[PDB]
């Protein structure tokens, strides 16, 4: 019992090794005051933390476990870090300033659910996704494509993002233009239009829909699930 | 219409043409639309500018893509309107987009408070006789629990569930087969208000 | 009742004297033989994927004899070279 | 003057699986709301017999597609509407004929399309079906047809 | 026998017709080939629907010529 | 009869030689692969109606209307031949209720 | 402090806790050098750490705190991990293989600032931000659109992202295209452009211009506020 | 209606076979069978327990009040 305010863990009088904090909601106390009082009765700086969902001012909104980094255990100017995982997943960090709490940073996370080349064309094809599209709240489609004219001898535009939220839609819609071409007295750069509509289903991708404003072959080339949670 | 370089001919075979091509796509070739689509078209249009009107408030609400199942009420002490999405019942943050757009086409004052319709579960443990020695088997045990369940979703969300029916609707299958049934778990008629909406549930078959 | 095995016991296929030799003795039992079948013609449509794979009778497939579009059987419009036009892939693939 | 319709067909009347040829899109035409709130409001005369055992009468309500399909039951509903609507005004009261297209045809039979393919996966409710076809070349001549009986009347 | 709806046989006809030596030929909607391929699977789809109620009203029959039983 | 021999007088009925893709030769091929699929099917149609040889649905249908119904998971073999026996069920004999003492066991 | 060589803290004489390593830019040393320095003065693997603002070859430029990971003490080859958080909570990660660093991985962070639906048409109106904009250097804006006409029955666009810098601009502008329709039936694909200008001050933000090109409602529906530290 | 109603019961009542228990729910179903959505509900006052008839009883007579709430 006597190392504790040293190490991560507390000990139980069963000899069983715990958190030195847990905060409940049935406690009627904020994240950073059971931070407070916990430093105050403990003299402990670095430990590891539960805190259940619902406790007002929580780095998040679900149960979180984490772990508290500090060298000085001053409450009355208190300076120190914390880096806390949701029961999803999510990450978040955060910090305690001369006191002052900053407001609680959240990653975002990404997995790539599937690549290759799927021309715009290609409209009622459908392609496997590596996991579920419930797995994500937003997705970016990737598009690769060549221009009508060529600019200084090269029609590629490199591969072009399309970021969209998943509001349920049955299709999503990628569309954009391009200015192509050399300017010359008897010939202005041309201008075009292009479109591609993809929905997803589960583990599933289809291209619905295209338009293209030239005879080249345009590509869907990246799909990926993205988090902000 | 035509995509660009696609004539590539001539028919007057002069020698000193090379080539012909058109630069840019024809797509002037409109088609013939008659005037009723017009003449609907301008209605529509003209019927979405009225103010103050169950129809048109109605038509509002339906801005939003989370709101489909808008039901008009009406009630000269407190008028309320009810609308609910398909994941689930109403949301906060949807609620006060609601109340903030349909300010729209409201009438002065703005007396609107929308609440979430009250979802309501049923559970039922009816006891089946059946005098049929050879059709029993849980083939019909499934038919019959996915006829309630169904029959519990259909209902129109406005005082439509009594056991009466519930008996009718097991008496719909051929008498040779049925002949009783015995509910137990019903002990009233529950009749929910027009706030609320009563749906199927955890719902069993039992042979006797 | 000892026995030893006898695995790429070989003859570079003599399709003249067919009794191709099993010289180690005497044979308890037989377990493989494999070897260099010609495709004489096989039709690969092209399947959509411009530029790229077609796909074989076999994933055993080693030399590619002939790849070539058909202005009738044998006729050709283009036969294609190897490397450039097509190669062969996956042992398995005329790819474009 | 209204001819009284069947108690089935009032009651009828009054209220994932995809194809790939063929897809719904859940559009009810002018004409077809305008019956359908007429319907909805005026206690039109009604029937007391039922010696016609033909059309819904023992097929659309004794498939299970009712408790099992309740969306493909909608479509089937439109369709009813729609082939209705056509066959009221034609018959009596030709002054509803003004609200019809081509297009609100269009769509009821790429309904009917969808709705027919589904219900050839099963082996019982074909009954239904024969009929379906069969009206289902019924509507593609009044989509032939229609643009030129609104211009000669 | 098993019923065939539309839609298979529509299937196993463009995919006769595709394998039988013909790559000119498509079956895009609008189509007169395409518009010949349905209507002989709806008349094959007929065909056997009316075979099934044929099948049914002859049990039927069977089972009434059958004993002394009316 | 079959699809080849009606068909009007003038058409081609074979391969032509001069070029591999025959447009005409691939359509009469699939309307004939498709009709002789649906005549061996109409023949065989001829087994459902008799109880000797009827499976599945029109066994089922024999039973149901002969009152004995299918067992769950049983075969097609020892269902008809159920319902073959149970018209012969001699009742009221001592070795008649012996035997259904046996089928009971 | 017969344990002090596997704690994440030291052990101070008076027997309160801290951080083992503490890294000032008056030691005039790098933070590889202070790990390194560190692993060879205690033959600890695992343990905390606090670096000053300032610190050549740190995890970041601000002040932060963080946990050294390793298996092995060996300084002539060292196998290694790290994690900081900043006083501003960012998160930044990096490891070490064979005592070769590598570049330092900072997280980008999020938060959700406003969700609903509003008009384009509604110019001049304002709403209420969840933050602060001023704590954010870069936004997304999303816009939900139905286009001028149906594309295979269907005019639903998804929900588009526009992302911008925060460059104190009174209108952030959201422009682009969409093909509408499609060429078919007998119809051209009517392509449409649009936009919508918005602002921000402090936890509001305002829809201030609009353009579009037909008779359907467009929408501002989410605005999300992003770092990239 | 009314007649029409007590008319439907009495001819149920009769054409009903022998050592068979009074059973309300085939009423019940029988009586809403003529109209599932005019008809609303149907309640008895002693008659709810199911009637054991004996091998050589037949119900077949009873006299029909109907009251309408």
């Amino acid at each position: 019992k006597d190392m504790e305010k040293y190490l991560l863990s507390s000990i139980r009088d069963d000899g069983s090794a715990s958190f030195p904090l847990l905060v409940y909601t049935s406690d009627s106390k904020t994240f950073q005051q059971a931070i407070i009082d916990h430093i105050d009765r403990t003299g402990q700086t670095t430990f590891t933390f539960y805190v259940q969902g619902g406790v007002s001012g929580s780095p998040m909104s679900n149960s979180c476990r984490g772990l508290f980094m500090s060298d000085t255990p001053n409450t009355s100017s208190l300076h120190g870090v914390y880096n806390a995982i949701g029961t999803d997943g999510r990450n978040v960090t955060g910090s305690v300033v001369g006191s002052n709490w900053t407001s609680p940073k959240t990653s975002p996370s990404h997995k790539e659910l599937w690549t290759g080349a799927q021309s715009f064309l290609s409209t009622g094809t459908t392609k496997n996704l590596s996991d579920d599209i419930s797995n994500y709240s937003y997705v970016e489609v990737y598009t690769t494509h060549k221009t009508t004219e060529k600019t200084k001898g090269n029609d590629n535009t490199g591969t072009i993002c399309h970021k969209f939220y998943l509001d349920g839609s049955g299709t999503y819609v990628c569309s954009g233009t391009f200015v192509s071409g050399d300017r010359t007295d008897t010939k202005p750069p041309i201008t075009e239009f292009y479109r591609v509509g993809v929905s997803f289903k589960g583990s599933t991708w289809t291209l619905v829909d295209s338009a293209v404003q030239n005879s080249k072959t345009q590509y869907v080339t990246r799909i990926i699930g993205i988090n902000m949670p | 219409n035509v995509p660009e370089g696609t004539i590539n001919t001539i028919a007057s075979g002069s020698s000193l043409i090379r080539s012909v091509n058109n630069e840019y796509s024809f797509n002037t070739g409109t088609k013939e639309e008659s005037q009723e689509d017009f003449k609907r078209r301008f209605h529509s249009f003209v019927e979405s500018r009225g103010r103050a009107t169950n129809k048109s408030v109605r038509y509002g609400a339906l801005q939003i893509p989370d709101v489909e199942g808008v039901y008009v009420y009406e009630e000269t002490g407190h008028i309320t309107v009810f609308a609910h999405d398909r994941n689930g019942n109403l949301s906060d943050t949807l609620k006060e987009d609601i109340i903030d757009a349909l300010q729209d086409y409201r009438p002065s004052g703005i007396m609107l408070d929308v609440t979430g319709v009250e979802k309501e579960e049923v559970n039922v443990s009816a006891t089946v006789t059946i005098s049929n020695k050879s059709r029993i088997g849980d083939t019909l045990q499934k038919h019959i629990e996915s006829v309630i369940r169904s029959y519990l979703n259909n209902l129109k969300t406005s005082d439509d569930l009594i056991i009466t029916d519930l008996i009718q609707a097991i008496m719909n299958i051929d008498d040779v087969l049925i002949y009783d049934v015995s509910f137990d778990n019903l002990d009233e008629n529950i009749i929910v208000p027009p706030q609320g909406i009563i749906r199927a549930g955890e719902i069993k078959v039992e042979l006797k | 009742y000892d026995l030893g095995t006898a695995e790429n016991e070989s003859t570079i296929f003599n399709k003249s004297n067919n009794s191709i030799s099993l010289a180690n003795s005497p044979v308890k039992e037989i377990r493989r033989v494999t070897g260099q079948v010609l495709i004489e013609k096989e039709r690969v449509t092209r399947g959509a994927q411009g530029d790229g794979q077609d796909f074989l009778s076999n994933n055993t497939a080693f030399e590619i004899v002939k790849v070539w579009t058909e202005t009738s059987p044998g006729v050709t419009t283009k036969e294609y070279k190897q490397g450039e036009d097509f190669r062969l892939t996956d042992g398995q693939t005329i790819d474009w | 003057n209204f001819i009284p319709q069947p108690q089935g067909l009032l009651r009828f009347l009054n209220t994932s699986f995809v194809s790939k040829f063929y897809t719904p899109q859940l559009q009810l035409s002018e004409l077809a709301k305008k019956v359908l709130t007429n319907i909805k409001t005026d206690d039109i005369p009604v029937l007391e017999r039922e010696f016609n055992d033909n059309t819904i009468i023992h097929k659309a309500n004794d498939t299970l597609l009712k408790v099992q399909a309740p969306r493909m039951y909608m479509i089937l509903q439109s369709i009813v509407l729609e082939a209705y609507a056509i066959v009221n005004c034609f018959v009596e009261n030709p002054s509803s004929l003004k609200y019809l297209t081509e297009e609100d045809v269009s769509i009821t039979r790429e309904n009917l399309n969808y709705v027919a393919d589904y219900l050839g996966n099963y082996d019982d409710y074909n009954s239904v079906v024969l009929d379906l076809r069969d009206l289902d070349l019924c509507f593609s001549a009044i989509e032939l047809q229609l643009p030129l009986i609104k211009k000669e009347a | 026998m098993k019923t065939r709806k539309l839609t298979n046989i529509l299937s196993k006809l463009i995919d006769k017709t595709m394998a039988g030596t013909s790559k000119i030929t498509d079956f895009t909607p609008g189509s007169a080939s395409r518009s010949l391929l349905e209507a002989v699977s709806l008349e094959i789809e007929q065909f056997y629907i009316l075979t099934k109620e044929n099948i049914d009203w002859g049990i039927q029959e069977g089972i009434i010529e059958a004993f002394d039983f009316q | 009869a079959n699809f080849l021999k009606n068909l009007h007088p003038l058409l081609r009925r074979d391969r032509n030689k001069k070029d591999n893709q025959d447009p005409n030769f691939a359509l009469i091929d699939a309307l004939n692969e498709e009709m002789n699929q649906v005549e061996k099917d109409a023949i065989e149609s001829k087994l459902q109606s008799s109880l000797k040889t009827s499976t599945s649905e029109y066994l089922d249908k024999f039973g149901d209307w002969f009152g004995v119904y299918r067992k769950t998971d049983e075969k097609d073999d020892v269902y008809r031949a159920r319902i073959i026996k149970y018209l012969l069920l001699k009742r009221g004999t001592n070795n008649a209720i012996i035997d259904a003492i046996k089928d009971y066991l």
